């Protein structure tokens, strides 16, 4: 079994900038491969953006540009570095693999 | 194991594809590459699928 640990969420006015984290137990992320995901008032669990265990990325059409996924110096906690936030942006944000999810982290997009 | 492409195709359906992969995991959504066993593990992992993911039938 996988724990896993969102952070880095918060309030930040519109053009704004934040970093998320997330933390996986047993260094799983040097190996393995997730996904973020975020449920906004529109829809639930829309994907985000993803790293390969390897660092390759992809990432949704409306947050290209914008957002950067990325692992630490030693490869087990990944960043989400979202900037030139949009109200469209908020929502809880959502880091899973292997079918285990966080408890997410809430983005507020104050104008 | 048409059932790997399948799967394969269901989880990039609501995502894009990494330029870097998106040409040779097109060749195994479409049918080009061959899509055994190891190859489907190694793909999980690479993804942080679900073990067993693409092996799983539908109902």
């Amino acid at each position: 079994q996988v724990q896993l640990v969102e952070s880095g969420g918060g309030l930040v006015q519109s053009g704004g900038s934040l970093r998320l984290s997330c933390a996986a137990s047993g260094s799983i992320f040097r190996t393995t491969g997730m996904n973020w995901y975020r449920q906004t008032p529109e829809k639930q669990r829309e994907w985000v953006a993803l790293i390969t265990s390897h660092g390759t990325t992809s990432y949704a059409a409306s947050v290209e540009g914008r957002f950067t996924i990325s692992r630490d110096s030693a490869g087990t906690t990944v960043y989400l570095q979202m900037n030139s936030l949009k109200p469209e942006d908020a929502g809880v944000y959502y880091c899973t693999t292997r079918g285990y999810w966080g408890q997410g982290t809430q983005v507020t997009v104050s104008s | 194991k048409e059932i790997r492409r399948l799967r394969l195709k269901e989880w990039f359906k609501d995502k894009t594809l990494p330029p870097k992969e998106k040409s040779y995991l097109s060749q195994l959504m479409s049918g080009r590459a061959s899509f055994g066993e190891k190859a489907a593990r190694r793909i999980e992992q690479t993804y942080g699928m679900p073990e067993g993911y693409l092996d799983a039938e539908y109902a």
